[PDB]
């Protein structure tokens, strides 16, 4: 269990996948040429998860940038780390998606599909030992959810034995290009229940309200937003990228991480949230607030199934043993008394850049139904009304798919309740 | 309560030498004892067939019973469970020499049929499928791998699944034959007959009297599981792996199904149907309205104890899931103003406007040009329409009026135009929405302090008895609700 | 005289190996190249020593033993190590990738890979053995490898060497060291996949050596590395007989004889003393009085259970060191009239008595300090029931909800298997029931 394959479809998909591969670079020593120029050999004990080793001292990410149009791809290429990807590895179309899902999923995505898998299938090839994929993508657009969710049920059928991850960024009206991301997100999630073993839900209502009323930027841009982000998935990645025995591959995480098949959908937080030193109590604490969550649920209005802790930088393990023990016993009605210890901490010597130490939060919560109802609601107000069917329809899409997403994630909805309610044994 | 047979059938040669002794013991036509004297325990079942059961014995106790109901407009099914080599192909399809439960029934419901021609008429629509490593794959017409979909009213229907239209018994069994043949089933050295995928036949009878002096129409399943396969005690690799891999979690599917539904004390709570393809073609054959029979397969001999232990505690655990039963029963240029509305042509409006066409045309759904219009952000055809007659306040068969789609889609500039032409703010439509609560529901929070300007109720509740403030709550929609707060 | 085999199977039972086998090594006089200077037969030998190591021409003695994990990284530390020259390469057997904390991926999936490499070199192993007794098996039960793999290979073992003994060290789970959510699962398949095929387990309860560490080795936050230590010592204790030819515990089936009277109840709790912090060395030597009582703190068991309320089926007092046999009656003679005993109807009353003179060893790294005489008390007691009953429980909580079960169908398992192994449990606390 070694490699990891990134993709990045769609506009949201490339920015976000861009800065992180910035961000991890930085974390690994890593410049824009591909020289590693750090300190500590522990940035180098597991690079092979994200970067293949090329002639010379040069790393190159194991990344794939995808895009039905051309536009973004050119921003990636002038931008501070552009010049560090495959150059095979960029797959753009010219057509673009018109933010449709239909588009993505079944005309313009589905002629460019089998180019993508040629590179996938190409970086498969050179693996020893290939874990699975993490794709990058918005669920609201045409490219990043319509071909994204195409692109997953394609590797799925190729590669049934590998773990298949993927960042969604769920759609807001606070941050809305249209009034059609609600239909976009809602076949997505139907693709990602299926499809996926498992979704950070990562969701820009959350982000704003976070750039907005925590870190009171009057008017949060892309950038802002994405600064969260980059945040989030290096700390998510933090026990895949350097050494640790807990959550350290994919499958373990899964193992770890999944109860049932469809609940796989994860609320991912962070401390302390920044805009461009935390006592471990306080670290712990802010955690489990709702206030630092990345999907825009209350916690407390659920239970946790599951929970991945991460801590960043230099502290006592054992501190953070007590705090973590501590916020269990304080709060017992929070976790699931059904799954014994299912509470794991990690600590990783080495912190974020601009931070001495710092908390990732990763949990399986019942309390993501609210993220799932407030998508749900969107979708039944505008399907009701048959708003836009054409446009979906127009590319050979049934209005019967549209019924079967909705069912299918008011299900998800129903199956979160069940198990918020199931004290009783 | 959902009917349950159990089927042992005879010890093959294999056991017959081993000289194992027998854990399944026949004692009533009623009961049966797992483990005798050791478990001893003693198990009630609707019917027990021993060695010596004929395929006849078995339809004489299972659907023969049943094919009256079904031609009165009942749902039917007939599922066969139980682990490999328990006899459940046997049971449903039967040999070359001697039929199945399938064949049977076929062949005796177009007999009953043939009987009542002249008090009745009868059209059976009839489709096989096969559920092979999560996918589905028509058995009659070789069509690729096939959606499962879901509506409130259909129920599950599998998109692009071929449906035939049998006259007589011989057509029908001939489908029956030529999708017998088209199943996956893979010749083994080490097991001549071993099912890799779930075998379903479905018949669709719609019944009319024969005077009409009120149709009905019923479902009828017939289900030949392939059995769960223990990795170890085979050994299979590859592709047959992999079946394995796809059977058992089918079954775990199954298995978390039947649980939930049985003795639930909890008729409210989630049942697991969408785990996998099968419990979600048999979501409307377990315990719904439908009459449905278990024929639970087992050997008789130790050597399948804990196969046969498994199989009996589900069969046992499926007599408690209960079921309620019920038989089941203007002008060229206003299509064209109306395309013209919805695309934004404001030259094609205007020339089809000065021909004489009518601003106040519906389409089939009672939708007007100004909805469209309205909709598809068009203001400048908004404001041709109004000034020339349009009902601003038109409702659609679903009583969506002009304001509550402008309102919807965030057409700041539209909903303003519409009031003040005499749009009615708090219209109510058939969901009971009003332009407030769609307004609110999609985020535009400069339409709705518009819409509150305007005289919007507060107050005013859908049919969940939700107002708009309810939604911002049930949302966590602080911006939405601070302005909602008076 | 007759040989016996270990096999360390996943992380434990290899860093479990690597400790005991450094305290042999260190026991028996032998260096990390396997040079035992004070051997003056170099070909071979009917020593007591070469029960567990076998010698090459060269002079070399060499571990009786195969290590098998499913992954690289932890053997892979064994082949750049200190210790690296003891082992021929052979008996260091590794896959790609592990079992990722999955019975069934250890069982079938990635298992049934390598299984037939991995009887290949025990077979080696076997055919330079004169007469070999059996085979001591160590391995974690909440890893995927330890649970999953091991069962697979106690299952050919009772195939391949029907009339061979098969003892276990297993690695009970706790949750202050755990990384798994799935290990009860793990454990409660594999104790039902292994019953039949093991004589005799001695189980070590993760949660019990790492209080000892805490308490009497003042070890702030204890280390796999401290713990392994701990157990390495009380694993010497157990095979000491084996290594030294003593009069208790002679041959491997023995130990059944003098601990096993019903087979599938066939877990004795070892009891330990004296664990000292080396900051306490200058303090007077326990004597065999004062030792022989700690055998009766719970605090000193390696499995947490309550044994004043539980009858012994069976008691073996091994002593070690400065001992002298008739202070041993003493203090056997005195245990009755601390009256905390009680046995079971079919059973004998006796404590059986094992003594080598051997003063303990402790490694370089210890924290534990040298000490005159050391005692183990291996007593089969139906306390350890309880242990049973802690895992059935967390093992009921998520299987009620069938919680994680889709990982291990979608590995080639019924969920069946779950049914059949709680079962076989549920069986086992009732024979600890009935003999009481
Ligand atoms: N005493 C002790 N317990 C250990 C050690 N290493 C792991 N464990 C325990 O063993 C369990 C984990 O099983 P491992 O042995 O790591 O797993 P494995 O056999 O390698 O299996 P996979 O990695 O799942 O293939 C947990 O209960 C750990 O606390 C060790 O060195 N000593
Ligand atoms: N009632 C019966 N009378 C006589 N022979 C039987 C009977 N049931 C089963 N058999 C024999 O048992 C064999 C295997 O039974 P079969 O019905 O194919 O198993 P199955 O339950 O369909 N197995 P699987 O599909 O893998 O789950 C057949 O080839 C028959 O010869
Ligand atoms: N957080 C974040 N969301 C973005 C970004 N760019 C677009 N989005 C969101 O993504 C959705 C639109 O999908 P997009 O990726 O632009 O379209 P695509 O290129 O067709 O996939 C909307 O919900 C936008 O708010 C970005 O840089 N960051
Ligand atoms: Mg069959
Ligand atoms: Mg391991
Ligand atoms: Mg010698």
């Amino acid at each position: 269990m070694r490699e990891i394959v990134h993709i990045q479809a769609g506009q949201c998909g490339n920015q976000i996948g861009a800065k992180f591969w910035e961000v991890i670079s930085d974390e690994h020593g890593i410049d824009p040429t591909g020289s590693y120029h750090g300190d500590s050999d522990l940035q180098l004990e597991r690079i092979n998860v994200y970067y293949n080793e090329a002639a010379g001292n040069k790393y190159v990410p194991r990344a794939i940038l995808v895009d039905l149009e051309p536009g973004t791809m050119d921003s990636v290429r002038s931008g501070p780390f552009g010049q560090i990807f495959r150059p095979d590895n960029f797959v753009f179309g010219q057509s673009g998606a018109g933010n449709n899902w239909a588009k993505g999923h079944y005309t313009e995505g589905a002629e460019l599909v089998d180019s993508v898998l040629d590179v996938v299938r190409k970086e498969s090839e050179s693996c020893d030992c290939l874990q699975g994929f993490q794709l990058t993508h918005s669920l609201g657009g045409g490219t990043g959810s319509g071909m994204g969710t195409l692109l997953i049920s394609k590797i799925r059928e190729e590669y049934p034995d590998r773990i298949m991850n993927t960042f969604s960024v769920v759609p807001s009206p606070k941050v809305s290009d249209t009034v059609v991301e609600p239909y976009n997100a809602t076949l997505s999630v139907h693709q990602l229940v299926e499809n996926t073993d498992e979704t950070y839900c990562i969701d820009n209502e959350a982000l704003y309200d976070i750039c907005f009323r925590t870190l009171k930027l009057t008017t949060p841009t892309y950038g802002d937003l994405n600064h969260l982000v980059s945040a989030t998935m290096s700390g998510v990645t933090t026990c895949l990228r350097f050494p640790g025995q807990l959550n350290a591959d994919l499958r373990k995480l899964a193992v770890n991480m999944v109860p049932f098949p469809r609940l796989h959908f994860f609320m991912p937080g962070f401390a302390p949230l920044t805009s461009r030193a935390l006592t471990v109590p306080e670290l712990t604490q802010q955690m489990f607030d709702a206030k630092n969550m990345m999907a825009a649920c209350d916690p407390r209005h659920g239970r946790y199934l599951t929970v991945a802790a991460v801590f960043r930088g230099r502290m006592s393990m054992k501190e953070v043993d007590e705090q973590m023990l501590n916020v269990q016993n304080k709060n017992s009605s929070y976790f699931v008394e059904w799954i014994p210890n299912n509470v794991k901490t990690a600590v990783c010597d080495i912190p974020p850049r601009g931070l001495k130490m710092s908390a990732t939060f990763i949990g399986n919560s019942t309390a993501i139904q609210e993220l799932f109802k407030r998508i749900s609601e969107q979708f039944t107000a505008m399907f009701r009304r048959k708003a836009f069917l054409h446009w979906y329809t127009g590319e050979g899409m049934d209005e019967m798919e549209f019924t079967e997403a909705e069912s299918n994630m008011n299900d998800l909805v129903s199956e979160y309740q069940q198990y918020q309610d199931a004290t009783a044994d | 309560h959902m009917k349950v047979v159990v089927r042992v059938r005879p010890e093959n040669t294999k056991e017959k030498a081993a000289g194992f002794h027998k854990v399944v013991h026949v004692v009533d036509k009623h009961i049966l004892v797992f483990d005798p004297k050791n478990k001893d325990l003693k198990f009630v079942f609707d019917a027990v067939f021993d060695e010596t059961s004929t395929q006849s014995e078995v339809f004489e106790h299972t659907t023969k019973p049943i094919l009256r109901s079904f031609l009165n407009g009942y749902n039917c099914t007939v599922l066969a469970y139980g682990a490999t080599g328990a006899g459940k192909t046997h049971t449903m399809l039967g040999s070359a020499d001697e039929p199945g439960v399938m064949y049977l029934t076929m062949l005796h419901l177009y007999k009953c049929m043939d009987e009542i021609k002249e008090e009745k008429i009868c059209s059976t629509a009839v489709s096989y499928l096969e559920v092979y490593n999560e996918q589905i794959r028509d058995l009659l017409v070789n069509s690729g791998p096939l959606a499962v979909r879901e509506d409130t009213q259909k129920g599950v229907v599998v998109h692009g699944l071929t449906l035939h239209q049998p006259k007589s018994s011989e057509e029908i069994l001939h489908l029956l034959d030529n999708g017998n043949k088209n199943r996956t089933q893979h010749p083994t050295d080490m097991n001549a007959t071993s099912s890799r995928s779930h075998a379903v036949f479905q018949i669709y009878l719609r019944q009319q009297d024969k005077t009409a002096s009120n149709v009905r129409i019923a479902k009828m399943s017939l289900i030949d599981l392939a059995g769960s396969e223990r990795a170890s005690t085979s050994g299979a690799k590859g592709t047959r792996f992999v079946e394995g891999t796809n059977i058992n979690r089918s079954l775990l599917a199954l298995g978390n199904v039947i649980n939930a539904l049985a003795d639930s004390k909890r008729k409210n709570q989630h049942i697991p149907y969408r785990n996998s393809k099968l419990t979600r073609l048999l979501k409307d054959s377990l315990g719904g309205n439908c009459q449905t029979i278990m024929i639970a397969a087992v050997s008789p001999s130790s050597v399948f104890y804990d196969d046969t232990y498994n199989t009996l505690k589900y069969a046992n655990r499926a007599k408690d899931i209960k079921s309620s039963l019920k038989s089941n029963v203007g002008s060229d240029l206003g299509k064209k103003l109306l395309e013209a509305a919805r695309a934004g042509q404001d030259d094609e409006v205007r020339i089809l406007m000065a021909n004489g066409a009518d601003v106040n045309a519906t389409d089939a759904s009672g939708l007007t040009p100004l909805h469209l219009a309205a909709t598809y952000g068009h203001l400048e055809i908004v404001e041709v329409l109004l000034k020339h007659g349009a009902d601003v306040n038109a409702i659609d068969i679903m009583g969506s009026t002009p304001l509550h789609l402008a309102a919807l889609i965030g057409h700041l500039e539209i909903v303003e135009v519409l009031l003040k032409h005499g749009a009615d703010v708090n219209a109510v439509d058939t969901w009971g929405d009003t332009p407030l609560h769609l307004a609110a529901i999609m985020g535009h929070l400069e339409i709705v302090e518009v819409l509150l300007k305007h005289g919007a109720d507060v107050n005013a509740q859908d049919k969940f008895g939700k107002t708009a403030f309810d939604i911002s709550i049930d949302n966590g929609n602080e911006d939405l609700a601070e302005i909602l707060q008076k | 005289m007759r040989e016996c085999i270990s096999i360390h199977v996943g992380q434990a039972g290899v860093q479990i190996g690597n400790a005991c086998w450094e305290l042999y090594c260190l026991e028996h006089g032998i260096q990390p190249d396997g040079q035992m200077p004070s051997d003056k037969t170099i070909g071979g030998g009917d020593d007591s020593f070469n029960t567990f190591f076998s010698e090459t021409g060269a002079g070399k003695h060499v571990p009786r033993a195969v290590f098998v994990d499913l992954e690289p990284t932890v053997i892979d530390e064994v082949r750049t190590g200190t210790y690296r020259q003891l082992f021929h390469p052979e008996q260091l057997i590794t896959g790609k990738e592990d079992a990722a904390n999955n019975y069934a991926r250890g069982h079938y999936t990635i298992g049934k890979e390598i299984i037939d490499l991995v009887l290949d070199r025990i077979r080696k192993l076997a055919d330079q053995c004169t007469g070999l007794q059996g085979f001591l098996v160590f391995h974690s039960f909440g890893g995927g490898t330890g649970s999953g793999f091991t069962s697979l290979l106690m299952e050919r073992l009772s195939v391949d060497y029907g009339k061979k003994s098969k003892l276990e060290f297993s690695i009970y789970p706790a949750p202050q060291v755990s990384t798994a959510v799935v290990e009860p699962y793990n454990s409660i398949l594999t104790t039902h996949t292994t019953l039949e095929h093991s004589d005799c387990a001695f189980m070590v309860d993760n949660e019990a050596i790492y209080d000892i560490c805490r308490r009497n080795l003042d070890i702030e936050r204890p280390t796999y590395t401290n713990l392994n230590r701990l157990i390495s010592q009380i694993v010497s204790s157990i095979t000491a007989s084996l290594r030294f030819d003593g009069a208790l515990n002679v041959d491997l089936t023995e130990f059944q004889t003098n601990l096993v009277p019903y087979p599938r109840i066939h877990f004795p709790l070892a009891t330990y003393a004296p664990v000292i912090s080396a900051e306490k060395a200058y303090h007077e030597q326990l004597s065999v009085a004062e030792i022989t009582n700690a055998c009766f703190e719970p605090a000193n068991q390696m499995v947490k259970c309550d044994p004043r309320h539980g009858k012994y089926m069976a008691c073996c007092l091994l002593y070690r060191g400065d001992v002298v046999p008739k202070d041993v009656n003493a203090a056997i003679a005195t245990i009755k009239t601390k009256r905390s005993i009680q046995f079971v109807d079919w059973c004998p009353t006796g404590f059986k008595v094992g003594i080598n003179y051997q003063p303990p060893t402790v490694v370089p790294g210890g924290d534990l300090a040298k000490v005159q005489r050391a005692v183990c008390m291996l007593s089969n007691t139906t306390a350890i029931a309880e242990a049973w009953a802690r895992l059935d429980h967390k093992f009921d909580l998520m299987y009620a909800k069938r919680a994680f079960v889709h990982w291990y169908v979608g590995e080639g398992m019924e969920e069946g298997e779950f049914s059949e192994a709680r079962e076989d449990m549920a069986a086992l606390e009732k024979d600890y029931e009935e003999v009481g």
